[PDB]
């Protein structure tokens, strides 16, 4: 995944 | 709230 | 990041549903959107993911994280602010 | 927001921009009232940086902005960063915004209501239009 | 840390660990004197969360702990949370650590080090395990 | 997350290197490690990674990002310290 | 990725 | 700084 962030 | 006085356009 | 603010409409998904794509990180205080060819990206976190209800707009999701890409294929994952507004009541009402 | 269009300005009067002291964006936020704004959690705010209403175009200098400090952070205790679980933080305004035709505030809902999956939202902010 | 081997108590006197106030270990960190403590910008802290020094068991209550309160959060002004670029934030102890066995200060290098690829280093925390 | 504190060793990467596994998200501001058979993780971030140089402990680089399920064939990484120093030395002599 | 975090 | 009290075993 990754942070928005 | 959640009325705005300038209405969005989708 | 673009100068002029951007929107998009997008739909909401199941909690299940949004378990096919990302397993166990989805938490009941986690809400799906998305994976409809639009998507959340860096930059836009913290933001709103409203909904209209009774004429008004309610604040539904807070922008979280997804995928690192931020793909429209895939669903990006909001805060579920229903799970959270009885907190955010405590804290307005003791500050 | 990757496919998204730009929206008419002012017709979400409750985003923020959440910038540091360089005057950089790195996060949206959410007016619920004049003295508070909602965010994640995660953006990892500080009473260093600003909460920005008022604005659309982040490049222009005519606009009628409103620049606001923050006077305290709320971190939601629930708040885990090995998940980013529970990813909510309540800013509160030393500055309190003055409500206008492009300041006010989004409705927060019922810790009971349901939002049906298929329903179409909408999300907005300025953040990354193509990675 | 995954593969990695329990410490021995103490061998690692500068580590800290940031808890929230419901007593959550959320981040590490590392003392540079008695009054600072180095840590990831994204970590988000904020003025309510604690510093723990000379932890080696958190699960133990036997242990002379100390347990700090922050000041102020020096979010580094660079800090892209885009990127994750220049992940650093300085936090200022409001209670000024005391030193001894258990509880000192890490070095830090001098902008000119160079520390060649090859060489081996050492990571601490209390971080998951296995995922 | 385990109760006693952990520790491990492993190797520094040069940043060219590290591009193979992650690309254009290393900037110069982040030095990598690991790839080992050992991997820092969830809940490490903010730590530190010190090297020994003339006796001493030396702070190299803060516990940041890398593999979402902590892989340890693949490098995490951290935040370099020297390219952070000076600004370190400027906010301790100002407060 | 991930965040560490 | 940097030379702990109680020394790492590796
Ligand atoms: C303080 C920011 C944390 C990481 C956001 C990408
Ligand atoms: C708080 C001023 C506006 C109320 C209706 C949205
Ligand atoms: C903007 C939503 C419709 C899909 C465009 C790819
Ligand atoms: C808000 C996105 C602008 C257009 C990207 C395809
Ligand atoms: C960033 C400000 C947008 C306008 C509404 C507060
Ligand atoms: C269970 C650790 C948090 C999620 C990392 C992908
Ligand atoms: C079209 C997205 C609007 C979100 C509320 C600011
Ligand atoms: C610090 C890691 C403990 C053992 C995991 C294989
Ligand atoms: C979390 C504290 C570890 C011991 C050295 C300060
Ligand atoms: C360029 C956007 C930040 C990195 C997201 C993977
Ligand atoms: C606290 C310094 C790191 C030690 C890892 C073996
Ligand atoms: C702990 C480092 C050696 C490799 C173990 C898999
Ligand atoms: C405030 C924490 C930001 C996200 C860390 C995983
Ligand atoms: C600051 C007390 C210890 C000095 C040598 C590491």
């Amino acid at each position: 995944p990754g942070a928005y962030d | 709230c959640g009325v705005p006085a300038i209405q969005p356009v989708l | 990041t673009p100068d002029r603010l951007q929107q998009a409409s997008l739909p909401l998904l199941s909690n299940t549903n949004c378990k096919k794509y990302w397993g166990t990180k989805i938490k009941d205080a986690m809400i799906c959107a998305g994976a409809s060819g639009v998507s959340s990206c860096m930059g836009d976190s913290g933001g709103p993911l409203v909904c209209k209800k009774n004429g008004a707009w309610t604040l539904v999701g807070i922008v979280s994280w997804g995928s690192s890409t931020c793909s429209t294929s895939t669903p990006g994952v909001y805060a579920r602010v229903t799970a959270l507004v009885n907190w955010v009541q405590q804290t307005l009402a003791a500050n | 927001i990757v496919n998204g269009e730009e929206a008419v300005p002012g017709s979400w009067p409750w985003q923020v921009s959440l910038q540091d002291k360089t005057g950089f964006h790195f996060c949206g936020g959410s007016l619920i009232n004049e003295n508070w704004v909602v965010t994640a959690a995660h953006c990892g705010v500080t009473t260093s940086d600003v909460v920005v209403a008022g604005e659309f175009d982040q490049g222009s200098s005519s606009e009628k902005i409103q620049k606001l400090k923050i006077a305290k952070v709320f971190k939601n205790s629930k708040y885990n960063s090995l998940t980013i679980n529970n990813d909510i933080t309540l800013l509160k305004l030393s500055t309190a915004a003055s409500f206008s035709q492009t300041v006010s505030a989004v409705c927060l809902p019922s810790a009971s209501d349901d939002f049906a999956a298929g329903t179409t939202c909408v999300t907005t902010g300025w953040g990354l239009t193509r990675y």
